[PDB]
């Protein structure tokens, strides 16, 4: 393991889902990697829009298979803090190092956008088969950070994925979530619902459904 | 009266990387009685009373003017040394030059850490390439060499630069 | 690992491998080479089996400094789909050894792709502008071409999203053709054309129409 040029920051925002409920603890993340055995000690100070804060939480090292350690701190970002836009500045000081490295993450900037939801029945060319596929377009929101689930008859499905978000021409991201079910299931006549979580939607939330006439 | 003695610097570089070695060195004549050399740092009296001066690891607080003063000479007009911060600097023996003269320039790296993929920029452009570090030379300077220089590369797998100056060419 | 040239190799276009109208190629690129050490060989290598037929062209200097230099090999389309492999082996002055890179399509059971045009949503027609989608699904490998087009012109204004590893091992992936909602209700047809090894003939269309 020879690392020549020291350690390396990378740093993390909290899950999108984290943000938009009150219930969930956003977090941002501070991830230092190739820290050398000689020189094992990282410090870290964190800094909200400028301020120094002292409220985060800094993991053991790990041993990692290419000799290295790994040190990771965390810091508990405020709801409101997060959405409104401020900036997080993780920095990270060790004796490999000329001098610290900084590195900042904040929101997306931009004025947001709501999502437009439209739930999808399969392709009439589909039911020849055992499954058929139900579709959830999600466009024309901004920025890229969402929640995309789907659920019926209260439970939620376990058969769907969701693409990640693409950049649409207008400046906006759109996506699609494919749920799968079984061919009966759907003629059977049940309720489908895509479930969406988006800073932009009244109340973080909105919930279309789908099904057979 | 009598003739004022002059700080050397070995290496010569005005510019130089915390933890780099730097050797102040007083050259004017002694006493048979006096053998002894005194430092100012800006406006301090530095204690060692050696022929020489060594900052074996430089600090930003080594910044500053250097004047020295031997037993028969007067007070050294001050010499500049300015410790820089970070992965690279680019050192050369002056700044200015006249068309003709020599340019030397140094790609340091903190610590001499091995730097590859080398590259020095003008006007932010790259100009010369090297696979490992080397020194870059214009022998015959010229109107055409005046800008603003960099240099970078790369520490292992980790993209580096120095802070960028500008050279100027007179008449 | 510690100072010299650098190469990259590059697949061909799975359209060039997949049309017999269009000719792959596999791509060498050979960048940080000095002017002090100028002078690069290649040798080609088709499963284990040199080849001379690459065309190789002169060395162009960049913005900085350092020269780039390109070597080009046809593919055979058969070949390719195969899963043969391709190996540029570089040499220089300045490199201690050869470097070697290799590159073949991706192994695996190649799985026929299902193609689903699905209509714009109710909801959606109260917008001045609609979505045409195109579900494509159960694919394998990964590698695919999807065009949207109507009344014999493409299509410009449409999306297509990455391939999604989906569960059973395939690839899905959804393709978001933009249209006035005018022009879907005057009941122009679109298509959702498709390029994939494990279609017949390479390429299949589904089209899409109002009711
Ligand atoms: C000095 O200058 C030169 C010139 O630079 C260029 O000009 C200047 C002004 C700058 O603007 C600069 O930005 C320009 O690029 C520098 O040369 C560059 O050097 C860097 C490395 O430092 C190269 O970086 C790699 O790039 C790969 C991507 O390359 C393509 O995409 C980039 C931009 O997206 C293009 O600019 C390139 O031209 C490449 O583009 C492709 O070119 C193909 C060949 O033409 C095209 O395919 C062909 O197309 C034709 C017809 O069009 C037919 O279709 C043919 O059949 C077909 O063959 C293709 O269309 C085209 N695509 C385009 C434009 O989209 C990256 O892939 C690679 O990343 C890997 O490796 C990195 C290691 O450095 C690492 O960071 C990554 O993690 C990754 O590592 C890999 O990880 C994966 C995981 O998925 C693993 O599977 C891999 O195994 C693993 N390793 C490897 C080795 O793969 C690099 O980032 C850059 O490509 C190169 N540019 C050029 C133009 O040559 C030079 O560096 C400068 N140097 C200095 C010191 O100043
Ligand atoms: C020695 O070992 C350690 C440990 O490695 C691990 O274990 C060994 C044994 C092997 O198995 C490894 O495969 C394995 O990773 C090595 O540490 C790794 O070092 C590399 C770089 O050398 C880092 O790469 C970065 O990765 C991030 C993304 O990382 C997330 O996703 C990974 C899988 O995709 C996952 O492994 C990571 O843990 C991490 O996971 C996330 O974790 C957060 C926080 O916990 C969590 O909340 C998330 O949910 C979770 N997400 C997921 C999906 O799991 C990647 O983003 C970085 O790419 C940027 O930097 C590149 C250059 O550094 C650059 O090319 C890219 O363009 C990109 O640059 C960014 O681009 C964006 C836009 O694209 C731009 O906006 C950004 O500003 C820009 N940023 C920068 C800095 O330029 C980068 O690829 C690994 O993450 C890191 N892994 C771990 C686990 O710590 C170490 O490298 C080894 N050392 C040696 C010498 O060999
Ligand atoms: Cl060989």
């Amino acid at each position: 393991p020879e690392l020549l040029g020291g350690p390396s920051v990378f740093l993390f925002p909290p899950k999108p889902k984290d943000t938009l409920m009150i219930s969930r603890t956003p977090e941002v993340t501070c991830v230092v990697v190739d820290v050398s055995h000689e020189d094992p000690e990282v410090k870290f100070n964190w800094y909200v829009d400028g301020v120094e804060v002292h409220n985060a939480k800094t993991k053991p090292r790990e041993e990692q298979y290419n000799s290295t350690y790994r040190v990771v701190s965390v810091l508990t970002v405020l709801h409101q803090d997060w959405l409104n836009g401020k900036e997080y500045k993780c920095k990270v000081s060790n004796k490999a190092l000329p001098a610290p490295i900084e590195k900042t993450i904040s929101k997306a900037k931009g004025q947001p956008r709501e999502p437009q939801v439209y739930t999808l029945p399969p392709s009439r060319d589909e039911l020849t088969k055992n499954q058929v596929s139900l579709t959830c377009l999600v466009k024309g929101f901004y920025p890229s950070d969402i929640a995309v689930e789907w659920e019926s008859n209260g439970q939620p499905e376990n058969n769907y994925k969701t693409t990640p978000p693409v950049l649409d021409s207008d400046g906006s991201f759109f996506l699609y979530s494919k749920l799968t079910v079984d061919k009966s299931r759907w003629q059977q006549g049940n309720v489908f619902s895509c479930s969406v979580m988006h800073e932009a939607l009244h109340n973080h939330y909105t919930q279309k459904s789908l099904s057979l006439s | 009266d009598l003739p004022k003695a002059e700080v050397i610097l070995e290496p010569q570089w005005n510019r130089v990387l915390e933890k780099d070695s730097v050797t102040l060195k007083c050259r004017g004549a002694y006493s048979p009685e006096d053998n002894s050399t005194q430092w100012f740092h800006n406006e301090s009296l530095i204690s060692s009373q050696a022929s020489s001066y060594l900052i074996d690891a430089a600090t930003v607080d080594d910044s500053g003017e250097y004047r020295c003063q031997t037993s028969l000479s007067t007070l050294s007009d001050p010499v500049q040394l300015e410790v820089h911060i970070g992965w690279l600097l680019l050192q050369a023996p002056r700044w200015e030059f006249k068309e003709g003269d020599p340019i030397h320039l140094r790609c340091h790296s903190w610590k001499n850490t091995a730097l590859h993929k080398v590259t020095y920029l003008q006007n932010g452009k790259g100009r010369k390439y090297f696979h490992h570090n080397s020194d870059f030379y214009i022998p015959k300077a010229t109107l055409k060499d005046s800008g603003s220089y960099s240099c970078r590369g790369l520490v292992g797998s980790k993209n580096v630069s120095s802070e960028t100056v500008n050279i100027t060419i007179t008449q």
